[PDB]
């Protein structure tokens, strides 16, 4: 179990940890959040009480070093820093757990829901996406833009998403034009899951990414992202039987964590109802189809 | 975006700009068979590709054997036309090729921009205007040279024949207009107020009869009347 020290909570802040989330008081005697489950990514994630605007937050995984957040007054945001020296560290985390001024990340046993959202997402995949490279730890917010956004504008602040676009020249091989646009099968396996992906694992860590992305920092780069993807399987005719069986479970749980009241933003209706209702893999998405109909048969 | 009544005088400026019409590019005939089901036959079709500046028609020819062992061949024929229009921008001088191309239907859209991936700078557009370039196969020398077809063929027509020596290309496509609304709401009373007077001939180049200036507003006239009666019969009205 790994811990997250805070120096302080200066300014009244929801602070969010995975799918948990806590409202904090301003000055309240707050040091951070232990019981973290080693063996996973983590997103410890800000909401401001004086300022709803800017979700912000950071990725991080506890084996790569000793992460705490330190309020900056300049900048006017909670920052994610690293400490270097183990010892001052394993004394201060020590000390905050003595006077219990620690949150416990409140896992049920029975709950694989994280897990089941960050399968495959991998620290070493989040910081070629979110490029900062002097930090282990990765920043998003509500606001970054996409690199396919910023060609439709700081490449600094980008999310380095894969591009996918069904109308380019990478999707559409010369004289296969109506074959790989009405099936992208071409298009998944042989340029992104073979070219660029290399493997199956990589192209759902990012599906996945992008999803928590769009789901706790509201991030329209990322929700375009994850609908792209899922629409490219969808999309293929020829899909690894292993592929489609993994993606029923990714989705059943994005869905069965979306909060009920974010459906109408989250949720590209027109992916959707094709994904589910006309695509060609509109019968291999048994969990998905039967926990969207009772969720969101509005959206359908 | 859209070509509209707002944005209709872009048509007659100097961009280099063509329509593109496929609802002559699969046609069929539905019969009976022996057991008693439904059937089509596919007969010889046509892409329309017309410079609404110039008159320049690329009548591409679709003979029935393009469709031998296809399925799904309305929405291969979209395919099919964008393919044929994308292999024509190729053929051109780099000069001639058009700055956009206007699809007369909107299911045309994806089919061409994905076809035409290699020239981004050309402008595929929809239109807002109901045009009846479905008519074309009332012109007889156009449906002459589909019917006979024997093989894929493209031929190279005027679709104004000199009348651009004498009116504006804004005019000479309002004049073709309401040619083809008349034939596309009435073909026998279209056709007869074309061919009434003996006199008036269609030359050999031609595809119209040689009307003067005061017999094509005579003309004009009639296909306007032709139009209004049969709205009222539609219509009760």
């Amino acid at each position: 179990m790994n811990t997250v020290p805070f120096t302080s909570a200066p300014i009244e802040v929801t602070i969010g940890i995975d799918q948990y989330s806590f409202n904090v008081k301003e000055n309240q005697p707050f040091h951070g959040i232990k019981d973290i489950p080693i063996g996973h990514v983590h997103v410890i994630h800000f909401q401001h009480a004086d300022n709803s605007s800017m979700r912000y937050g950071y990725w991080f995984d506890c084996r790569m070093g000793n992460f705490y957040i330190q309020y900056d007054p300049k900048d006017g945001l909670y920052k994610m820093m690293e400490e270097r020296d183990g010892a001052k560290f394993e004394n201060i985390v020590h000390n905050f757990k003595e006077r219990q001024m620690m949150v416990s990340y409140p896992k049920i046993d029975e709950d694989d829901t994280w897990y089941n959202l960050t399968e495959f997402v991998q620290m070493d995949k989040i910081r070629k996406i979110v490029r900062k490279d002097e930090n282990q730890f990765s920043y998003v917010d509500s606001s970054m833009t996409t690199v396919q956004e910023n060609e439709l504008s700081d490449p600094a602040h980008s999310l380095n998403y894969t591009v996918i676009n069904f109308k380019s020249r990478e999707a559409i091989r010369p004289g296969h034009e109506m074959e790989d646009f009405l099936d992208k099968s071409y298009y998944l396996n042989t340029v992104m899951l073979q070219g660029i992906f290399k493997n199956s694992s990589n192209y759902f860590g990012e599906l996945q990414f992008a999803f928590l992305n769009a789901m706790f920092f509201g991030n329209y780069g990322s929700s375009l992202q994850w609908h792209a993807m899922i629409e490219l399987i969808c999309s293929s005719a020829t899909v690894p039987k292993h592929m489609l069986d993994k993606l029923d479970e990714i989705l059943y749980y994005q869905i069965k964590t979306l909060p009920e009241q974010y459906s109408d933003i989250l949720l590209n209706e027109r992916v959707w109802n094709i994904c589910l209702y006309s695509s060609f893999q509109k019968n291999s998405l048994h969990n998905t189809e039967k926990i969207m109909e009772n969720k969101y048969p509005e959206l359908l | 975006g859209a070509m509209n009544s707002s944005n209709y005088a872009e048509l007659f400026n100097n961009d280099i700009k063509l329509f593109v019409d496929d609802t002559n590019v699969y046609r069929v005939t539905v019969h009976k068979t022996f057991e008693g089901n439904v059937a089509t036959k596919a007969i010889n079709g046509c892409i329309f590709t017309l410079n609404p500046k110039t008159g320049h028609l690329f009548l591409k020819i679709i003979h029935t054997s393009v469709w031998a062992g296809q399925k799904r061949l309305s929405q291969l024929a979209k395919w099919k036309t964008a393919e044929e229009v994308s292999a024509l921008v190729r053929s051109l001088p780099k000069e001639e090729q058009p700055k956009q191309i206007i699809v007369t239907r909107k299911a045309m859209l994806d089919p061409l921009e994905v076809h035409m991936l290699d020239f981004p700078n050309i402008a595929i557009r929809p239109t807002e205007l109901r045009l009846p370039f479905s008519a074309a196969m009332s012109i007889d020398k156009l449906s002459d040279v589909v019917m006979k077809a024997t093989e894929p063929q493209m031929v190279l027509f005027n679709i104004y024949d000199d009348w651009l020596d004498r009116i504006s290309s804004y005019t000479a496509f309002s004049r073709l207009t309401l040619l083809l609304r008349a034939l596309k709401t009435n073909e026998e009373s279209a056709k007869m107020i074309l061919l009434s007077d003996p006199t008036i001939t269609i030359k050999s180049y031609h595809l119209w009869p040689s009307f003067t200036d005061e017999q094509w507003i005579t003309i004009e006239s009639q296909m306007r009347d032709l139009i209004l009666t049969e709205y009222g019969r539609k219509y009760n009205v």
